[PDB]
């Protein structure tokens, strides 16, 4: 869809959508172009889904890190600002939205996490992470706690993971090196270990999310939080006397927060690209437009040069910029998506005791630098014998059962999962179709118990793909070509051998007998 | 077995909170004195870490594993040495706490106490 003559805009629920909506009604007042600002849930996930099929907003707002992958998938329109426009914003904020040398979004404002603290509860914030257990013990005796922050989003734990040496993708020369990932190095392990100790010793609760941590701080229950400039408005409205300061050090090194550039891309499918350009360039990216958003929820340090006067006259912006410089600005490469999903899983699982730090981080390193079991359905995964040997990678996903589709691959962890053997070779003589019904019943029974099956073969290319297609075709009554494109979209190297294709083709005829 | 799990969780929370009478009641009703959470932390771990002397002593009378290692390598004596709990460390030792047990950083209770300025505790531990 996406209607001509209107603008729809998506922005995250923590940003100043009301103040953006006010810029939008200025636009409407002047142009008669209705502007609808929306803040959908899981916006960063939801946008590629809708935009893939030509739907979605006209303009999408997110930090720059997701935008390279949006562009790579053909979801974004190149932006072509005049040189006189490009000069109104800091050169480096343009760099953050530049992907293969094309400008793919408008930068708006620079974001970094800071340590926020209640000045009444804690006149002097700690300089180190190592101090925080002792403060929490003092504070707990008065019925408060030292620190609460969102443990469900890895962005909030990253400054500590990276302080001693963690990193996403190493920056070599002038390219990012997508095989050089620093998620399971000695630094990352040290940082995550410290966070896990905080929890196991009951200084934090692993269930804390954004809203719990904001409520606790803004009601005076907790002495410190970790959050960005958008959060300051709700503290103001509260009765809390707060400061924004340098994040504490860890092992004597500063916390290294990922620095995000809030950005606005134009949907490639929008028929209103010029309207979006006019709204963004001459209504939002002006001192008056940025001020309407900023009054609702602070943007941080806005990309707009003309604001270095007004900004930096705020100590909380100064604090943001100090944490920003101690950090690294996020890469925008298409792999950021898999990286974040991998670190999110590691953090939640280590924080919950479902995985040790070493198992959690190792699993995330492989998934980020190289890949892992591919989700087909929520209870059904597809992969290789290499994966079947990485217990950390099965556990990370919550695997409860495996279908080993091979004649020579051992069942490595028979203690810990339910195993179904299909002992066929990947050649023109194997009758894998003899096992389709057996395997579907196994999958179904494991699913009906809420578990997850990992189907693998030697390569994850032919034998296990063939089993996974047979499940889709019978379970949802779809043809082979439909099932094949669904899986191929998720695991691009699948290639059943010609005899397996025919056996699936014959199985198609039996399952859709009209 | 489901009821025993409930008792255990309350026991961990009571040992953590320093609720002496609650811990006794749960002991009387049959709580696993070595109940664990998903980090392998015991009620003895929590009582030692949080300075609940009376609770420490009840758990040990009831047969708590004095050298229990949580999923992370910490023993109750490591946790008590962290804060210089002379009284708690004394009974843990009385009950056979292992002065040579190492934590995830390779440090013993003596190392932990020196690293935190608990030097009174360190003179005690040094002779063992
Ligand atoms: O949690 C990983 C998540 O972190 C970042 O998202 C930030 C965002 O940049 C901030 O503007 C604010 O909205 O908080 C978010 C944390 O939930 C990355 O930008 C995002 O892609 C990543 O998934």
């Amino acid at each position: 869809k996406i209607e001509e003559g209107k603008l729809v805009i998506w922005i995250n629920g923590d940003k100043g959508y009301n103040g953006l909506a006010e810029v939008g009604k200025k636009f409407e007042k002047d142009t008669g172009i209705k502007v609808t600002v929306e803040h959908p849930d899981k916006l960063e996930e939801k946008f590629p889904q809708v935009a893939a099929t030509g739907d979605g907003p006209d303009i999408i707002f997110w930090a720059h890190d997701r935008f390279g992958g949006y562009a790579q998938s053909g979801l974004l329109a190149e932006i072509t600002p005049a040189a006189a426009f490009q000069d109104k914003l800091y050169p480096f904020t343009w760099d953050a939205v530049r992907y293969n040398g094309k400008l793919i979004a408008y930068p708006i404002a620079v974001e970094a996490l800071s340590l926020i603290y209640n000045k009444d509860l804690l006149p002097n914030p700690p300089k180190t992470w190592e101090e925080i257990p002792a403060l929490d013990k003092e504070l707990k005796a008065k019925g408060k706690s030292a620190l609460m922050f969102n443990l469900q989003e890895p962005y909030f734990t990253w400054p500590l993971i990276a302080a001693d040496g963690g990193y996403a993708f190493k920056y070599a020369a002038g390219k990012y090196d997508i095989k050089d990932v620093g998620v399971d190095n000695a630094g990352a392990k040290a940082g995550l270990t410290f966070l896990v100790d905080l929890i196991k010793n009951k200084h934090m609760n692993a269930d804390t999310d954004y809203s719990i941590a904001e409520a606790a701080f803004n009601k005076g229950e907790t002495a410190m939080t970790i959050n960005g400039p958008w959060a300051w408005s709700n503290i103001d409205t509260s009765a809390v006397n707060y400061g924004v300061t340098v994040l504490p050090t860890f092992k004597g090194q500063p916390s290294k927060p990922f620095v995000g550039v809030l950005s606005a891309g134009i949907n490639a499918a929008s028929p209103n690209k010029e309207l979006a350009k006019e709204f963004l360039e001459n209504y939002l990216l002006t001192d008056e437009g940025l001020e309407a958003v900023n009054k609702d929820k602070p943007l941080g340090a806005v990309a707009l040069k003309s604001y270095e006067e007004e900004l930096a006259k705020d100590p909380r912006i100064a604090a943001t910029m100090e944490n920003a410089q101690k950090g690294e600005i996020m890469p925008n490469i298409p792999q950021m998506s898999a990286f974040w999903y991998a670190v999110r899983t590691a953090v939640i699982n280590a924080a919950s005791g479902r995985q040790t730090v070493d198992a959690a981080l190792a699993a995330a390193q492989t998934n980020a630098a190289a890949g892992g079991p591919v989700e087909i359905l929520p209870f059904l995964y597809l992969g290789s014998a290499y994966h079947a040997s990485r217990k950390d990678m099965l556990d990370a996903l919550g695997i409860t059962a495996l279908i080993n589709v091979s004649a020579n691959c051992p069942n490595h962890f028979e203690g810990h999962y339910q195993y179904k053997s299909i002992p066929v070779e990947d050649n023109h003589k194997a009758d894998i179709s003899s096992w389709f019904n057996e395997a579907i019943d196994f999958i179904d029974s494991i699913k009906n118990a809420g578990g997850r099956v990992f189907v693998h073969s030697q390569a994850g290319i032919s034998r296990s793909a063939t089993i996974c297609l047979a499940y889709l075709m019978r379970t949802n009554r779809v043809k082979l070509d439909e099932a094949f494109e669904f899986v191929k979209q998720r695991r691009s190297i699948i290639s059943p051998n010609f005899s397996f294709m025919g056996q699936l083709l014959q199985f198609e005829s039996q399952v859709l007998a009209h | 077995h489901h009821h025993g799990s409930d008792l255990g969780k309350k026991l961990l929370e009571a040992a953590h909170a320093g609720q002496d009478d609650e811990v006794r009641i749960l002991m009387a009703n049959g709580a696993d004195v070595n109940a664990m959470d998903n980090f392998g932390v015991t009620p003895l771990h929590l009582a030692a870490y949080w300075g609940h002397f009376e609770i420490v002593e009840v758990l040990l009378k009831y047969g708590a594993d004095v050298n229990a290692s949580d999923a992370t390598g910490d023993t109750p004596l490591h946790l008590a040495a962290k804060w210089g709990y002379l009284g708690i460390v004394e009974v843990l030792l009385k009950y056979g706490a292992d002065v040579n047990a190492q934590d995830k950083f390779g440090k013993t209770a003596f190392d932990i106490s020196i690293d935190n300025g608990n030097e009174d505790l360190a003179e005690i531990l040094q002779k063992l």
